[PDB]
């Protein structure tokens, strides 16, 4: 409504490979507290992949991508950017981010239902 | 992304300092590039006199980033992900049976303009040979040129294998060996294994009393099916 997310990036890797995908956020970007990225794939629930509060930049990534994804973002720019190492055939699906302009304590960014806005998505496919 | 600097014509300019056996000398070069079509148009000079190489020895040290990449190979184009910022070209140069050239490039932007600037060194060459001798054709052949990643400097390395015909009808090799890395810190693209398929052709300026090449090149990458 208030604030438009457009997703970029994804297409077909192979396992091993890194990928970076990066979202731009527009319209009312002065309110914006938290961006985040989800994963859909075939069959499964949207799923957890990694968070960054907006002031600070502090982040949170979900356990099967803790380690190998890197979540960062630009305030300036109002871009969040999400690099992916070490692809694995289990990370392919169509990557969402969503941004959240109330605040939050920590525990509630890791859920679906957290956040304001949504992006279309970018496909990530790995063979 | 640095692709976006390439979608149209691009002004060059190309910049050498040589040493050769101890013969110094500087060659200058401008035109454009049109990675689109993968296509290059240049004309160097010889700014201190008579180039003491013959100038088809000198052709793959004075810009693959005017590479085409065809749509379903893009995301393995490491040399146009480099920019603005540049990378940085080092190559050693295996003249079989004869010396060898050493180089180190800076390849960027300044504004609207591709600059290559490059330090070359040669040493082990035979007075009487192909090269101190100038008993090359002047002439280029089509060569494949090999690129594979090199993750732990965020690079390329690169090799390949010149054909340079000689006036006897025998040909001089010359073993190519290659790096890439990016100047800037910036995100850079890392590819897999692809080859360019490259082609040059040499020609002079009727009108050109200095020492000269005039050059046109076509490069398309090939290599990934999909």
């Amino acid at each position: 409504a208030q604030v438009q997310l457009v997703e970029s990036g994804g297409r077909l890797v192979q396992a091993g490979d890194s990928l970076r995908l990066s979202c731009a956020a527009s319209g009312r970007t002065f309110s914006t507290s938290a961006m985040a990225w989800f994963r859909q794939a075939p069959g499964r629930e949207r799923e957890f992949v990694a968070a960054i509060t907006w002031t600070v930049g502090n982040t949170i990534l979900g356990d099967s991508v803790k380690g190998r994804f890197t979540i960062s973002r630009d305030r300036a720019k109002n871009t969040v950017d999400l690099q992916m190492d070490n692809l694995e055939p289990e990370d392919t699906a169509v990557y969402y981010c969503s941004a959240r302009s109330r605040g939050y304590v920590l525990s509630v960014l890791r859920s679906v239902d957290s956040y304001d806005y949504w992006g279309q998505g970018t496909q990530v496919t790995v063979s | 992304k640095g692709e976006e600097l390439f979608t149209g014509v691009v002004p060059i300019l190309v910049e050498l300092d040589g040493d050769v056996n101890g013969h110094k000398f500087s060659v200058s070069g401008e035109g454009e590039g049109d990675a689109t079509y993968g296509k290059l148009t240049l004309k160097f000079i010889c700014t201190t006199g008579k180039l003491p190489v013959p100038w088809p020895t000198l052709v793959t040290t004075l810009v693959q980033c005017f590479s085409r990449y065809p749509d379903h190979m893009k995301q393995h184009d490491f040399f146009k992900s480099a920019m603005p910022e540049g990378y940085v070209q080092e190559r050693t140069i295996f003249f079989k049976d004869d010396g060898n050239y050493k180089t180190r490039a800076e390849v960027k932007f300044e504004g609207d303009t591709l600059v290559n600037r490059i330090e070359l060194k040669g040493i082990d060459f035979k007075e009487d040979g192909n090269i101190l001798g100038h008993k090359l054709e002047y002439n280029y052949n089509s060569h494949n040129v090999y690129i594979m990643a090199d993750k732990q400097k965020n690079g390329i390395k690169v090799n390949f294998k010149i054909r340079h015909n000689i006036e006897d009808g025998s040909v001089q090799l010359a073993d190519h060996y290659q790096q890439n890395t990016p100047i800037g810190d910036g995100p850079v693209l890392l590819p897999d294994n692809h080859y360019l398929s490259t082609q040059s052709a040499l020609s002079k300026d009727p009108n050109e009393k200095r020492d000269h090449m005039v050059l046109l090149e076509f490069v398309t990458a090939a290599g990934i099916t999909l």
